[PDB]
């Protein structure tokens, strides 16, 4: 006599939910995320070059506070500065402190 | 300060460059993607699904 | 919000009828399908009926076909709800309420909106049993600490229990209900207050049944 | 009528789903809807249109439909969301609103269980008609599963007598209460008994003593 | 459709034919590779595209400063709330093409094979065809491959078709 | 279609069909019902969704301040036409999306009817269809409520539509 | 369609035509008025539409300012940065825009034609119809003109389409 003959499009038992313009919510069978949230958690130390400044706001390491001597004459791309350093030297003030520290970073 | 290779640096550590958004921090340095307030955002790679 | 009084509720011997009415005002009831849902003490939702903007539409629950009705009254923004040949499987709490439907039973005005007007009712609670309906009886319990009272013989289910004229919101347990072999039901309210506040202050509890006429009172401590 | 499964279970955050399977008649056919039953009130309405949250509502509930299949997706759940939770639709053939079997979840209750475990004794004027009901209430715990053996001078029964109460709005700890009753000639003088525990919140049961007075 | 095929793992769209000689499925090709491209082209787009940016603001503050530091925590919010409503559009935008696409593919298929046999077959509606001729396995075949004759068959489904 | 129909107020879209035993119009639900779905999501994602700002900077000048009202004033200019750019293709996007889902509407209905019967009717090209057989106001009412069976009326059209 | 007509320069979409009496082209006319009318809307909406800004801040640096330096240079390549990426899916979408409305008026007037010549032609499914009587030139204008009778020829097409 005669056959027949359907048409159809494949399917997962588990997919995922996405948003569209019509559905809020809507099933398909894969996804990825574009939204990074993972931070392992540390400094990688390549490529950019770095400076720790352990126990040494940049300031300190200018002017040159006793303690903050390993880092003269050094350079950097990126300064880390840590929020247990200190200043164990005479004490002053920088006006326009926030500038300065801008201009040498840079 | 770890012993890795990543181009983008945050205060909360270094991230993978790929993903074009980020929610880690707004603070970024290097080739770092732009920081969003959305938690996730899923991008569908495959058909709408409906299982038999 | 919307402000409802819901009224019908008691105790109706078998095979009788019932009569519910719920009536709303705050919105336009002239625009919006309404709902009759039931639920079972225990545990369970079972829908009842549904009616149009206009009465248009009535339809009905597959377990109360053809002995039940629904109607309703606009301009005195009126809901009711007709249901005879009652037994123990419909002793229930009745909601009144609008329910997300298809859109052909609300009004052509109110098809399209962002907010999805919504509201349940509180339940209209009817009982089926031989109504003899009697006054409770309570008992203050007592010797960390705890101390409580325990309210029995009563039939008609709407029991409230306050503290000290209702200030004592805290550790407050309210027991569920308890059926046995017999008809009467039995509930006790307990706290439990650390053991440094005997001669501190000294509590009364207060059980309040509505449907029998009863206010009863009784202060709690050891022997 | 509609397969909702009768309990769920989570932590403090962790986004947890209740499933809802329909017919070709229903759900296949027209959009669903998800309401949330608080302990002694009426059902507020979470989710309608399977993905649509009213001005009330938080952003934490989520839902979707794939044919035959409604989902709802709590993703912030935390202490005050233990209730129970509906799934319900619109079917053409019954041209009627069918609703859900019903869920109830629970939350990660630290499985500390301490109880405050007391023996409740029938006063005077309870007797005054040979009436003694003697109580024990074990308040603020979470497991859930326990027996309690009534130790009427170690001697059991075979009827039923209790009252479960629901997860603390707050604490997440169950609490239940044990009643008994009988007659003067059967309680004359009160020899001895007491209410020994069997929860699993602990190692091995325990009693306490309910002598006469 | 009324569902899908869960069986079917070396593509994504197919068919699935019951003739006298058994049943059986297949999975078309070509739909599946031009479905496939799209959305690599789009993750290409998307993903590893991230520009640098090495010195900027401050945006943490410990000191109250006054005016400029008002300024700052504005420019900075601003910024934030304007790139995380374009990315809410563009993914929302992505996807709804993605699921356009997807579709069009699945629908471009069943009209290409709808118009491979003129009249000897017949729109049953639900994504199947009716066949109304003896087709075995190597006339499947023919029609999928895309060299199926309906001049050959053509006659004899006129005559089951209408007598 | 040339125009459309005022006189439908319980629906969006409808049939109308002119038989032997007179002329009707009923409008068909659940086509209404997935357009009005779509547009009350529409609504609910714009409406009612607005975030809280509580302290920003100055935007109104009474004194010539010089370099930071200048800063200022350029923040604030450029975030309002950055936001009225995002506003106006926003909305020229989701009305685009509103046609576009209420015309695939009407043309779905359309295609599900004519996959119905078969080949008992013909498409006139006009928005309605020649039957080809007596047809009651039953009949049409099997057709609409979609329990209309073919095999029933189809020799009798095939025969009026070809001798 | 397999490819494009180059030979056409007096329109963009077209028929082409090989009856016993010669073959010709041409091309229709409302559908290419109507592609280009919406092609003019979009640029008359892109082209001219630009907007004043007389006072700015300063964006080139001279001299090492320190922070409020920093803050300008954020300002502006932020504007800068949202601009581009605003402009580049602008671009996108109205491109994707004119791709979809193009190839629908195509679809548009194929489905036109064939829904005039009801049975008495068929879909071959290469962009072609087949004809299945004579027909003249002034039958192909009648064709085209949208004046196609088709009660005339019908019954001989289907004695020619069937036996
Ligand atoms: C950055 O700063 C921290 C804290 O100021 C430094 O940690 C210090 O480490 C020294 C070791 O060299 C500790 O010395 C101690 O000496 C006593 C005897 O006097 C001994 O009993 C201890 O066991 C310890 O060795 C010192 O306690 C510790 N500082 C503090 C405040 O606890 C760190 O070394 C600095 N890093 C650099 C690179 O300068
Ligand atoms: C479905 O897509 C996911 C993306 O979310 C794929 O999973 C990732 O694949 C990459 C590529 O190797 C891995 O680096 C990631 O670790 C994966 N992430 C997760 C969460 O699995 C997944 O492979 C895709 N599945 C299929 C069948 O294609």
């Amino acid at each position: 006599p005669g056959a027949t003959l359907c048409l159809g499009h494949h399917a997962v038992p588990n997919g995922t939910i996405v948003k569209t313009i019509t559905n809020d919510q809507i099933e398909v069978t894969n996804a990825t995320e574009l939204v990074q949230n993972s931070s392992i958690g540390e400094i990688c130390d390549s490529p950019h070059q770095i400076l720790d400044g352990e126990n040494c706001t940049l300031i300190d390491a200018l002017l040159g506070d006793p303690q903050c001597d390993g880092f003269q004459n050094k350079k950097w791309d990126l300064f880390v500065e840590r929020s247990k350093a200190y200043s164990n030297c005479y004490p002053y003030d920088v006006p326009d402190y926030a500038s300065l520290r801008s201009l040498v970073a840079s | 300060i770890g012993k890795c290779n990543s181009e983008c640096i945050t205060p909360n550590g270094s991230i993978p460059n790929d993903k074009p958004f980020q929610n880690v921090n707004r603070i970024t340095y290097g080739a770092c993607p732009r920081y969003v307030k959305q938690s996730t955002l899923k991008l569908a790679t495959g058909m709408r699904n409906v299982p038999e | 919000q919307v402000q409802l009084l819901e009224s019908g509720g008691g105790v109706v011997q078998p095979g009788r009828s019932l009569r519910l009415s719920c009536a709303a005002s705050g919105f336009t009831f002239s625009n919006y399908g309404m709902h009759w849902v039931r639920q079972a003490p225990g545990k369970g939702l079972e829908w009842v009926a549904i009616i149009s903007f206009d009465g248009s539409k009535k339809y009905y629950a597959n377990s109360v076909k053809g002995r039940s009705t629904i109607s309703r009254d606009n301009s005195k923004n009126t809901l009711s709800l007709q249901m005879n040949s009652l037994g123990p499987e419909d002793t229930a709490l009745y909601y009144c309420a609008k329910l997300p439907s298809p859109y052909y039973f609300d009004s052509r005005f109110v098809w399209v909106a962002a907010s999805a007007f919504h509201f349940w009712g509180q339940g209209i609670l009817v009982t089926v049993s031989s109504a003899s309906t009697k006054g409770p009886s309570v008992f203050p319990l007592a010797p960390t600490a705890a101390l409580g009272c325990l309210v029995k013989d009563y039939f008609p289910e709407p029991v409230t229990v306050s503290w000290n004229s209702g200030a004592l919101t805290s550790g407050v347990h309210t027991f569920p209900a308890v059926l046995q072999s017999s008809g009467l039901y039995s509930l006790s309210s307990v706290v439990t207050v650390p053991s440094s506040s005997l001669g501190t202050q000294t509590y009364i509890c207060n059980v309040n049944h509505k449907p029998s006429n009863t206010k009863v009172d009784k202060r709690v401590e050891p022997k | 009528m509609l397969t909702q499964p009768p309990s769920a279970s989570g932590t403090p955050g962790q986004r947890v789903t209740i499933s809802c399977s329909g017919s070709s008649s229903n759900i296949g056919g027209n959009t669903v809807h998800w309401f949330q039953q608080l302990p002694g009130t009426a059902p507020k309405l979470l989710i309608y249109t399977n993905s649509l949250r009213p001005s009330g509502v938080p952003d934490r509930f989520s839902g979707s439909k794939s044919g035959t299949s409604a989902s709802l997706a709590i993703s912030g759940l935390q202490s005050e969301d233990e209730a129970d939770y509906y799934c319900a639709a619109w079917d053409d053939s019954l041209n009627g609103q069918v609703f859900g079997g019903g869920t109830k979840l629970t939350v990660l209750g630290q499985p500390k269980a301490a109880p405050s475990v007391t023996l409740f004794p029938p006063s005077s004027e309870e007797l005054q008609a040979n009436k003694a009901t003697l109580v024990c209430l074990i308040s603020d715990f979470y497991p859930g599963a326990v027996t309690v053996a009534w130790k009427a001078d170690s001697s059991p029964v075979k009827a039923g007598v209790e009252t479960t109460t629901p997860s603390k709005q707050s604490n997440n700890k169950y609490a239940a209460s044990s009643y008994l009753s009988l007659t003067p000639e059967q309680w004359k003088s009160h020899r001895s008994y007491s209410c020994q525990v069997t929860h699993e919140g602990s190692t091995v049961e325990k009693t306490v003593a309910p002598t006469e007075c | 459709i009324e569902n899908g095929w869960e069986g079917m793992v070396d593509g994504w769209y197919g068919f699935r034919h019951q003739n006298s000689e058994g049943r059986g499925q297949a999975a078309d090709l070509k739909s599946t590779q031009a479905a496939i491209d799209q959305i690599n082209g789009k993750l290409n787009r998307l993903i590893g595209k991230t520009n640098e940016k090495f010195h900027q603001i401050e945006k943490e503050f410990s000191e109250v400063e006054g005016r400029i530091q008002d300024l700052e925590k504005y420019v900075e919010d601003t910024k934030i709330d304007l790139w995380s409503y374009n990315a809410e559009l563009l993914v929302a935008l992505e996807n709804q093409h993605t699921i356009d696409l997807t579709d069009s593919e699945m629908n471009k298929l069943f009209e290409k094979t709808k118009k491979q046999l003129r009249e000897n077959a017949e729109d049953m509606g639900n994504g199947c065809f009716k066949i109304y001729h003896k087709c075995d396995n190597a006339c499947i075949g023919s029609i999928r491959n895309g060299t199926y004759d309906h001049d050959v068959y053509r006659d004899e489904a006129l005559n089951n078709r209408f007598q």
